[PDB]
């Protein structure tokens, strides 16, 4: 009765269903299109966005915006055609008579999930509320209440490290480098060979490239000096327009800024010496189960072989006694949401929903609070 | 395609009616196979005649809809797929004239059943292609705005538009 | 551990309980090894969906003593793992339905046994560790308030729970 929702809205894909099941009844991506060309004939025209998946088949005469860039929700405008669209048109619920969960990443503004509170409430409706954190709920969805998250996925990558489900604030790191800057480095870095995509919808195409081609080398260095001698690592890819492009050493060199990111310009560190950092912030009795219990999340972190170049960097990092595993599960690209209808189906957590009545008593400010 | 044969002809005046418009268009689909019962371009031409009468029904009965939204935000989804139901219904009765005439003046070594009478299973294709937006975002404007002064009127409950819930996406390959 | 095999199978309906998880977990222990009766992946979901149905009925067993102890100050050890185990086995329904939908999307290939079913032994090992000490801290509160009105009517004496007092701790090395 009253089954909830659970709306994980990430930036790139949006992912939507219902709470204690077992798989998203909607994924769809999170862009709002508006056509940038002339229309001649009477009757195409009145209708000047489309969402989500008819933004793609109909892309070449649209202009593709993202409304959430960073993890941060930029328009809010576009982002209500969204959420208007993934609950009317594509889940066929109303959303006056179930509760949503909602789902942020760390460190953002506060002012963000403030926002998200009054949109849920004052245009849409719905009886209660909730924001949670991603990480956290990758590790509901693990089978674990100990470990460390790296949850990696188009806005933002970030750690939480959890031991028996307490949670170190102090030791959450955060990168702004993610999947839709490897697809921006994907752009230039295929101007070598002559391939020149410029357009927004261009880049959708060159995105379909790295989730197909792109793979992570095991050692970088040696994987360079074996794409120059021979030509065993070129595979060959066909355009929408019927032409092949061919793609040699740039396979492994776009997903290699996780872990060098002075590809892009940035300062930081990799994501290999990010996730270790944190570890060596934790205090010292809760390191050695966190070192066995490293859980990846994210569907950038689906290239083949990120788990076994990962293992590597640790290793190289770690004291030479500890045991060192990473957990990367096969449907890992969902597990943000699966943990989301683990947590809004439990029935312990009915309790800590924020209600349409406690929302009048205080104001947006309630969220802080309350999550 | 599939989606509406995923509804029950249990509903209400709406689905009955793009139910049938789809049972046309699939006579019409399988004659570039050749496996239906339009066997010459003559039942091609009689058939588009009945789809863009069907269709401009379903122009009648979504306006009825629109009249009674009162929210001015709300059918600007809805207006635009009945300017293009009243355009694709237009292209059917006209160039099915002209192919009639076509048939008359020249014979039947004119037209060539296949790769000919295309031109009116591509009208009617992009007429049921506009035609389930018209049924989607009319059960999005009858059910969120049911509470609403004059649409309660049309006897419209969200029970009886037989849309169901949609199926798991794979986790998996 | 250890602790759950130095108990009695003629107890009372907790300890008999108690004894039957811990031989499922034994299945399931030593298949990271290869040595049980549980062969591949497909048995372990059918034994973690085994657990997580005796482990609800223990959280039911031990409501109807957190309710019949008088004051407030007592059931504050009792009620804390009584919703350890409520989580426990939500994951355990859950996460076997989403390792079964995998078994089956992508095969038998995607899943290898050992370090693909430690999804299921992880999260039944912290059922079982938070299952004793729901019956350690049953037993303070059943023996404690035995004289108060209530808990007699559940028939609960202290020779019932066959838990004996424990060994002597070595002097020296
Ligand atoms: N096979 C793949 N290889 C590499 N990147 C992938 C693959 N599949 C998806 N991605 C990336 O994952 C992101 C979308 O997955 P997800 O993490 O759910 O996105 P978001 O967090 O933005 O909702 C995109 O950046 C996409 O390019
Ligand atoms: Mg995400």
């Amino acid at each position: 009765e009253t089954t909830a929702l659970v709306c994980d809205n990430g930036s790139g894909l949006v992912k939507a269903g219902f709470a204690g099941d077992d798989a998203p009844r909607a994924v769809f991506p999170s862009i709002v299109g508006r056509p940038r060309h002339q229309g001649v004939m009477v009757g195409m025209g009145q209708k000047d966005s489309y969402v989500g998946d008819e933004a793609q088949s109909k892309r070449g005469i649209l202009t593709l915006k993202y409304p959430i860039e960073h993890g941060i929700i930029t328009n809010w405008d576009d982002m209500e055609k969204i959420w208007h669209h993934t609950f009317y048109n594509e889940l066929r619920v109303a959303p006056e008579e179930h509760p949503t969960l909602l789902t942020e990443a760390p460190l953002n503004p506060k002012a963000n999930r403030e926002k998200m509170t009054q949109i849920m409430f004052e245009t849409f409706n719905v009886p209660a509320m909730y924001v949670a954190i991603q990480a956290v709920l990758s590790l509901y969805a693990s089978g674990r209440t100990t470990g460390i998250v790296l949850d990696s996925g188009d806005g933002v990558t970030h750690n939480v490290p959890i031991y028996e489900g307490y949670a170190l604030p102090h030791a959450i790191m955060r990168l702004d480098l993610a999947g839709r800057d490897l697809t921006d480095y994907l752009m230039k870095i295929l101007t070598e060979r002559g391939y020149s995509f410029v357009t927004t919808a261009e880049r959708e195409i060159v995105r379909d490239i790295k989730e197909k081609l792109c793979y992570v080398a095991l050692d970088f260095e040696n994987e360079m000096a074996t794409a120059a001698s021979s030509s065993s690592l070129e595979k060959s890819y066909e355009l929408p327009d019927g032409q092949v492009i061919t793609i040699g050493n740039e396979r492994f060199r776009c997903p290699e800024t996780l872990f060098q990111p002075s590809f892009i310009g940035m300062e930081s560190a990799g994501i290999h010496e990010t996730t270790y950092n944190s570890i060596m912030k934790c205090d010292i009795d809760i390191r050695k189960d966190l070192y066995a219990n490293n859980v990846m999340s994210g569907g950038t972190t689906m290239y083949p072989g990120i788990a076994d170049r990962m293992q590597k960097e640790i290793t190289a990092l770690a004291p030479s006694t500890m045991k060192i595993k990473i957990i990367a599960p096969p449907e890992r690209k969902y597990s943000v949401w699966i943990g989301g209808s683990i947590l809004a189906s439990l029935s312990t957590f009915q309790q800590m929903w924020i209600t349409k009545q406690e929302y009048d008593e205080a104001g947006p400010s309630i969220v802080h609070r309350k999550c | 395609d599939a989606e509406v044969s995923k509804w029950d002809d249990s509903g209400n005046d709406i689905i009955v009616l793009a139910k049938q418009m789809c049972m046309i268009m699939m006579e019409m689909t399988d004659f570039t196979r050749g496996k239906g019962p339009l066997k010459n371009t003559s039942d091609v031409i009689s058939a588009a005649k009945k789809i863009a009468e069907a269709g401009s029904r379903m122009d009648k009965l979504g306006r009825t809809i629109a009249d009674h939204c009162p929210d001015s935000a709300c059918k600007q989804d809805l207006l635009a797929y009945l300017q293009r139901i009243a355009l694709y219904c237009h292209q059917l009765n006209i160039c099915s004239k002209v192919k009639a005439e076509v048939q008359n003046l020249g014979g039947e070594l004119v037209v060539s059943g296949v790769d000919s009478a295309m031109s009116l299973i591509q009208a009617a294709k992009n007429l049921m292609n506009a035609v389930v937006q018209t049924v989607k975002a009319s059960y999005v404007a009858s059910t969120k705005y049911q509470k609403s002064q004059g649409m309660a009127s049309l006897n419209l409950p969200a029970v009886s538009w037989k849309m169901k819930a949609p199926e798991k996406k794979p986790l998996v390959k």
